[PDB]
């Protein structure tokens, strides 16, 4: 249900999605 | 984006040059 393709950037992935919505509830 | 990225090994380190691009947008966003 998953693939490590995109495993080497993945923090920087999930850490700026949530982060920019916590931006715009600003 | 990475489609003009290939012209300028494949997909490894070559598709390990794509991911500075969310790199650097991430800091932006969180700093």
């Amino acid at each position: 249900t998953m693939v490590s393709f995109l495993k080497p950037v993945l923090k920087q992935i999930i850490m700026a999605g949530k982060s920019m919505q916590l931006l715009k509830n600003l | 984006v990475h489609d003009p990225l290939l012209a300028i090994t494949f997909e490894l380190t070559l598709r390990s040059c794509l991911y500075p691009h969310i790199d650097k947008q991430y800091l932006d966003c969180c700093g």
